[PDB]
RNA sequence: ACGAGACUCUGGCAUGCUAACUAGUUACGCGACCGGUCGGCGUAACUUCUUAGAGGGACAAGUGGCGUU
């Protein structure tokens, strides 16, 4: 257990930050896409005077910006935009140089190798369009597909065989292998529609979360539930840590982080709005996420900021 | 004038009596979710009975909706009304009586019970309201 | 929608006595696929697709092909 | 800098009301260079206010159908007696603006009053807004009259009677058209 | 003739034959307990000051 | 290099070509310092000394104007020209002073950024002008 | 249920997208100044600058004061 102490605020920002990306490369410069059609890189200052200012906002989108990632550098990066567009944009110079567009309707999240070779987007018209990093549009499953949109499709970090997991509004996850285009496994168990699924790096610990309110654990290689998790009801993002057993689980407008060991918690860390009165809402959280390192939390909320909290053990 | 209508107001009320599960936190989503189980001609119409979703739905997190009676909302009220304390409030040592109700109770095979107390009677008979 | 749900004939009659005129004025329903009616729907009335049933078991459970 | 046309200073204004600079400003942020920035703050109620002073000067000496369309004439006519006023008083027009603005502008004003009665009139308090409309609207109409088929030119019959407005002086058409309206409201109380 | 300060803190209506004027309620900042009604002519914001004759005055009351 | 974003006005509108140059601001083959009315000049130096004169530090700017009205290209010049100097600040330096003269010149008016939506309507049948009437005959 | 609303063209952001040789600003001299400036326009030419397409966007959606809340 680590005291999750308060660094600061960042503000100066108009729009819902909905991706956070964190470069394991980079612990000075980050990137985080936000609803209001923009994608900006953060400055770090990390004293407190003031957490940062933002360093170049990169803008190619008619409708906002759901998901984004970086390939394998802070000189690109690939962001999925509502509208149902692709676009990977060069960070060395600030533009997009390629376009990927197979989708009638909105984009909800984007997925990317770790090799950074292959391109999984996932829509709401219940395809997962694959493509090659080449130009080609190369698949789409449509044989018993996900029945609904398809929320978020996540990778596997680690070096290994490819092996992709996507979670439907069908109350229902699929785990494929794309080297043979064949079913692998299809989950069910959540009590609501899914919103985000991530793979720890070794695909061996899969979480999922969204209108079920609890938190359920799969094996990517094996497929049973790993553990039942309680935790606050509407989950709108979970995700474990590429460098220790935590998982950090946006729950509620507040934030809850965990164990495996003895699954309790450490540190629950609530953005509040107080009124004097019943006479608004808390910030809701939308997305979480760890440092290059991991050893500092960032917040994406819909108050128009990105929050970060500190280790100071406490 | 920002009043919606009863075609808004009315489609609205259905969507959330049926897909109430199915709808989102914000208007964005909201939209979406409409237009995928809707047959809504215009981007504005739909756009009018997402809005008027995301209202409803506020005014869920405090109370029902007169029109709505989707079944998570009496689970709700069955649960909120499952509220019990450790002792009735009928459960008290001292029950003021006064003495006709005593000679009621007494006259009906109960005068011998000891929970009671003795409640003097009022000093007159000035209950009427004045008249005129 | 008056343009293609309703079509509209306007006629004269020639009697001894003088002119007749009239007006048929005839709505089409909506026919979809069919040519009757215009294929387009009422733009004014919206409809609202049955539900799709749940499966929800409490314990979880995987599928493996 | 903000000082108006890049000649009269902005930073030294006193208006002495009390709380009135809110109603009458030409220190606000959107006291610009120039008094010209096109209609935007008659649409809504209470930004005609927001207004700069200025603007609502040279858009009220221009009208009676033979100025309407010409604005850019009315920034030049008041370019014109700005520097005519920065030399016959010797001072910054911006003062003699505010002290015209805060004695010109009207308290009690007379108006029909009651729902069924039709015989007299009802002393009222106009309010600063209205004061101040009207109080240009008579500093105007004086200043038409005054140049109106008379040898006596533009912003000079402007810059007189502003002048004899601004120190209180009565002799001027404005206050005594100030002057006619307390003594109406005085004898219709 | 004196003077002193009133402010708006309640628009109580409107009135006049023909939408004439405000009936708004009004304190005086120099003393801040009393509150008088006024038939104030004109476009009122709720919170201004104007520089008054009267300190007593009132109109038709309904 | 072309980073222009309109910066418009009623019907006419300006394109602010923007590059590392000398410092000068032109507009069709004329000085800012001379157009045509002969009296909105200082309406286009409002904002280079809002912000400063320091700012321009090399870079030339050209602005090409098409459109009905002096007065309408006015207001969309000047448009153009902070829409340039924010492509240009956005771009490569800082944004702290971006945000610093983002604000004082947003405090100091609206129409340098945000074009203005509106435009002339159209005149109805049965009256001299879109909103006025005839005169009632008795 | 008709009418109102809804509808449709739109005025108004397309910096995103199909895309011009009846559209248009910038890689070398054409008549001038140790580097800047042309609607006779410089070789080279990208959709930003006019037209006309699909999708998006604005909903009292967000906060505060009133309201039979």
């Amino acid at each position: 257990t680590e005291q999750m102490t308060l660094r600061g605020t960042l503000k100066g920002h108009n729009g819902w930050v909905t991706q956070i990306a964190t470069t394991p490369q980079f612990p000075d410069m980050i990137l985080s896409a936000s609803r209001d059609k923009t994608i900006i890189m953060w400055k770090l200052t990390r004293d407190e005077t003031n957490y940062g200012i933002p360093q170049r906002a990169l803008r190619g989108h008619s409708h906002f910006v759901s998901d984004v990632v970086i390939s394998s550098d802070g000189q690109f990066a690939l962001s999925g935009s509502w509208d149902g567009t692709l676009r990977l944009w060069d960070l060395t110079t600030g533009t997009t140089t390629r376009r990927f567009v197979g989708h009638t309707k909105d984009v909800l999240s984007v997925a990317f190798s770790s090799d950074n070779r292959q391109i999984v987007s996932g829509s709401r018209d219940k395809t997962i369009k694959l493509w090659n990093t080449l130009g080609v549009c190369k698949y789409t499953v449509q044989d018993e597909s996900h029945s609904e949109w398809v929320s978020c499709v996540r990778f596997s970090p680690n070096s290994s065989n490819p092996i992709i997991v996507s979670c439907g509004w069908d109350k229902l996850v699929k785990v494929w292998n794309l080297a043979n285009c064949k079913l692998k496994t299809n989950h069910i168990g959540h009590t609501g529609y899914l919103n985000t699924v991530t793979v720890s790096p070794d695909g061996s610990l899969c979480a999922s979360g969204g209108k079920d309110g609890q938190a359920m654990l799969w094996d990517l290689n094996e497929g049973k539930h790993l553990y039942t998790l309680d935790g606050g009801d509407i989950i709108n993002a979970l995700c474990f840590s590429p460098n220790r057993y935590w998982l950090c689980a946006a729950t509620g407008p507040s934030i809850k982080i965990w164990d495996l060991e003895g699954k309790i918690i450490v540190d629950e860390l609530k953005q509040e709005v107080i009124s004097t009165s019943s006479k608004a809402e808390p910030p809701q959280c939308t997305s979480l996420a760890w440092s290059a390192d991991g050893q500092t939390l960032f917040a994406g909320y819909t108050d128009n900021l990105v929050r970060v909290w500190q280790v100071t053990i406490g | 004038g920002r009043v919606r209508t009863k075609t808004v107001k009315k489609a609205a009320r259905v969507i959330i009596e049926k897909y109430y599960t199915r709808l989102g936190n914000d208007f964005h989503t909201n939209k979406r979710v409409c237009e995928e189980i809707a047959i809504i001609p215009s981007k504005k119409l739909r756009n009018k009975i997402a809005g008027y979703v995301t209202h409803l739905m506020k005014r869920i997190q405090r109370g029902p909706v007169r029109g709505i009676s989707i079944k998570l909302q009496e689970e709700e009220r069955e649960r909120r009304d499952n509220y019990v304390p450790e002792v009735s409030a009928l459960d008290q040592e001292i029950i003021e009586v006064d003495p006709d109700t005593k000679e009621m109770l007494k006259l009906l095979d109960f005068g011998s019970l000891s929970n009671l107390q003795v409640t003097q009677p009022t000093v007159g008979m000035n209950f009427k309201t004045p008249r005129g | 929608p008056v343009n293609y749900y309703v079509d509209t004939a306007v006629r004269h009659v020639l009697l001894r006595q003088g002119v007749l005129g009239i007006k048929v004025k005839i709505m089409l329903p909506w026919d979809p696929t069919g040519k009757i009616g215009p294929k387009k729907p009422l733009p004014d009335h919206v409809s609202i697709v049955e539900p799709k049933d749940e499966i929800l078991p409490t314990t979880p459970i995987s599928e493996q092909k | 800098d903000i000082k108006l046309f890049g000649k009269w200073s902005t930073d030294d204004v006193q208006i002495n009301d009390i709380s009135l600079q809110d109603y009458i400003a030409v220190k606000e942020k959107y006291a610009k260079y120039l008094p010209h920035s096109a209609g935007r703050y008659a649409a809504k109620r209470f930004r005609k206010a927001q207004c700069p002073i200025v603007e609502r000067l040279t858009n009220s000496m221009m009208m009676h159908g033979r100025n309407n369309g010409k604005k850019l004439m009315t920034v030049r006519i008041v370019k014109h007696a700005f520097e005519i006023i920065h030399l016959l008083t010797g001072e910054n027009p911006l003062q003699v603006l505010v002290n015209a603005i805060i004695n010109s502008g009207p308290r009690e004003d007379s108006t029909r009053i009651g729902r069924a009665g039709t015989v007299r009139r009802q002393a009222v308090d106009v309010s600063p807004l209205r004061r101040v409309n009207q109080a240009i609207w008579l500093l105007c109409t004086g200043a038409r009259e005054a140049a109106f088929r008379n040898i006596k030119t533009i912003a000079e019959c402007l810059a007189d009677e502003l002048i004899n407005a601004a120190k209180g002086s009565s002799n001027s058409y404005a206050i005594k058209k100030k002057d006619e309206l307390e003594r109406v409201a005085k004898s219709n109380r | 003739q004196p003077i002193k300060l009133a402010r708006v803190t309640k628009v109580l209506g409107r009135t006049g034959s023909q939408g004439q004027c405000t009936q708004v309620r009004v304190e005086f900042m120099d003393d801040t307990s009393r509150s008088i009604i006024r038939n104030v002519k004109g476009p009122v914001r709720e919170g201004d000051v104007l520089t008054l004759l009267e300190s007593e005055r009132e109109a038709r009351r309904l | 290099q072309s980073v222009q974003v309109f910066g418009r006005k009623k019907t006419a509108t300006a394109v602010a070509h923007c590059k590392r140059g000398n410092g000068l601001i032109k507009v069709n083959g004329r000085p800012l310092e001379m157009i045509e009315p002969r009296t909105l000049q200082y309406k286009l130096l409002e904002p280079v000394l809002l912000l400063g004169k320091e700012r321009f530090a090399g870079v030339d700017i050209r602005v090409r104007v098409k459109g009905g009205g002096h007065v309408a290209q006015i207001y969309a010049i000047r448009q153009s020209i902070s829409k340039a100097l924010v492509a240009y600040y956005q771009k490569y330096v800082d944004e702290a002073s971006k945000k610093e003269i983002k604000d004082i010149l947003i405090q100091y008016d609206r129409t340098l950024l945000v074009a203005d939506p509106r435009r002339c309507e159209s005149k109805k049948f049965g009256g001299p002008g879109a909103r006025a009437r005839y005169q009632k005959s008795y």
